[PDB]
């Protein structure tokens, strides 16, 4: 996964992260930019515009749950496969999310980190998080293997 | 195959980019080479290290192509046809790689436009990039 | 875009299929459901066991749509528009699924028409279905 | 990977496959249908038309090499990862083939099995081979994680 240096760079940086609102903003931007993903989130209410998604209370709440399990993973970089095994069952067998969407959400979260942290979010640092979100993608997709 | 509030957003967001396009082109390329190392192989003749004149030059001409695109949001197939011929027939760029440059650009844009990169603007740009990408994969022999 | 040689290959290939369009459509769908089970979840109201009336009826309709496309190659964006509305806005098909039905169709065609399915016919058919999907994923972007 | 009965269904079918010729044809069709892949094989000589690709003697030689490693995978289905270690490292840390292309060749091969065997290559048998090619794709990709 991540070398000794990498684990520590990512982790130092994660202490800075307003995780709750990044969570809400990432999932919100997911639903707007890639309309299809709304199909999993019908029961969340009115998702019929940008303004609707971005002020949808359950989208805010769920955002946080999503990013929380992500920050848990940030403490289990060596055992992502393990950390996400129950959620992999949820997304794969119950929800049937195609594993590509794990990558789009990853990518989108990266954009959100970029927006919040500006030029501190260096090419190198981003590249480190790209590995992390790719790791999270795998562990989530694993029970499709 | 776009909107109108989209077109406005795209020009506006490109407006606040400005004379920084060339410089944001090079950053995105760097972010693409670092984040997605398999894209480095398309450029074996480039010095790929930070600050390099080769990246700079190329970033400019990437930015300049998109600058042109923003100019012609109503005929992207026509205006980008030559570049598409280039990418596919001469360059043989795996179509999978276009996604990664687009994402690198958004990241770049978001890093410099924190208060001008709303969900709605994000959607518009990503849509625009996707139109651009679609045209550049469209010739494939 | 499809070349004149493509247009002849596709038209001729679909010609052989002839009356058997509907059966191959039902088979392609079934090969899609089995091989990639996620796709089942778009059809929760269907009975998807082998030979079901609903798969058979749906196969007939997918076939009729592709036959209509085979008549109108110089204009797929136009004649498939109303279908791109349905799939994206109403049903919200993940764009990745389309390549799967395309693959499944190729396997179906190949199974039944081994002596027609040369490499070049394979190629133009793929191109034809890449063209279709694209239109069908049009209404994102 | 598969169950002890699925494995049997698969091994039973493959014993009828003429791997050399499926190989020559599959690599062939890949290069014709998905032209960007030709880039990795510029040193194989003329690839400038369908007939040129299909009659290229080195494309046929290499085809067989690809399918022999397949057959080999078929014999180690419980441990596809470890069996493809070196080739996973060859394609990634050297050839820089994007993992997506593993899936493509896999599908092209499955198209060729369909053509070679017709109704014998049933929907049910196909789905079984579909997770083999996914599995082979995962093992060649692995060096990217
Ligand atoms: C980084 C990738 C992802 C992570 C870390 C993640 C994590 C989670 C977590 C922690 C939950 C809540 C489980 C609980 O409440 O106990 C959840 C539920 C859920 N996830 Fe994800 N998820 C991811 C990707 C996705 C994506 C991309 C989609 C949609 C395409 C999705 C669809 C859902 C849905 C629909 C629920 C339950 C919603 C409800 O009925 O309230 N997940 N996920
Ligand atoms: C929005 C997406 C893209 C745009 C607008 C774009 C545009 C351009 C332009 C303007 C050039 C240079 C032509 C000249 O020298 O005047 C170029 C060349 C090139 N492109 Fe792209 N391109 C895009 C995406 C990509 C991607 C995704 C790749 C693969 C990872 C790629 C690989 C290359 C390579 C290797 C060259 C030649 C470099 C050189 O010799 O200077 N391009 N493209
Ligand atoms: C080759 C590309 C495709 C074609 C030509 C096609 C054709 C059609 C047509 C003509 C209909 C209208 C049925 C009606 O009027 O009742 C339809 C509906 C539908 N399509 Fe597609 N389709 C394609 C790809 C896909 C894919 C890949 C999926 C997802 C796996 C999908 C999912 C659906 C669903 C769920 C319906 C509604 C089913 C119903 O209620 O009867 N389609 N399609
Ligand atoms: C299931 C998929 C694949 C398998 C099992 C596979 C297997 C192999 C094997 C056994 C070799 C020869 C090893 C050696 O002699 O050292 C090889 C070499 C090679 N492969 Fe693949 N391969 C696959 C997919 C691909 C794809 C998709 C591409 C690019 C589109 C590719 C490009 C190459 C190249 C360029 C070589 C070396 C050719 C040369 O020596 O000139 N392979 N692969």
């Amino acid at each position: 996964m991540l070398t000794a240096e990498e684990k520590a760079a990512v982790t130092g940086f994660w202490g800075k992260v307003k995780v709750d609102e990044v969570g809400a903003e990432a999932l919100g931007r997911l639903l707007v930019v890639y309309p299809w993903t709304q199909r999993f989130f019908e029961h969340f209410g009115d998702l019929s515009s940008a303004d609707a998604v971005m002020n949808n209370a359950k989208v805010k709440a769920h955002g946080k749950k999503v990013l929380d399990s992500f920050s848990n993973g940030m403490k289990h970089l060596d055992d992502l496969k393990g950390t996400f095994a129950q959620l992999s069952e949820l997304h794969c067998d119950k929800l049937h999310v195609d594993p590509e969407n794990f990558k789009l959400l990853g990518n989108v979260l990266v954009v959100v980190l970029a927006r919040h942290h500006g030029s501190e979010f260096t090419p190198l640092l981003q590249a480190e998080f790209q590995k992390v979100v790719a790791g999270v993608a795998n562990a989530l997709a694993h029970r499709y293997h | 195959v776009l909107s109108a509030a989209d077109k406005s957003n795209v020009k506006a967001a490109w407006g606040k980019v400005g004379g920084n396009a060339g410089a944001y082109g090079a950053e995105a390329l760097e972010r693409m080479f670092l984040s997605f190392p398999t894209t480095k192989t398309y450029f074996p003749h480039f010095d790929l290290s930070h600050g390099s004149a080769q990246v700079k030059g190329h970033g400019e001409k990437v930015a300049a192509a998109l600058t042109k695109a923003v100019g012609h949001l109503d005929d992207l197939p026509g205006t980008l046809s030559d570049l598409s011929d280039l990418h596919a027939h001469k360059l043989r760029v795996d179509p999978v790689n276009f996604k990664l440059l687009s994402h690198s650009l958004l990241v770049t844009l978001a890093c410099h436009l924190p208060n001008d990169f709303t969900p709605a603007v994000h959607a518009s740009l990503d849509k625009f990039l996707a139109n651009v990408s679609t045209v550049l994969t469209s010739k494939y022999r």
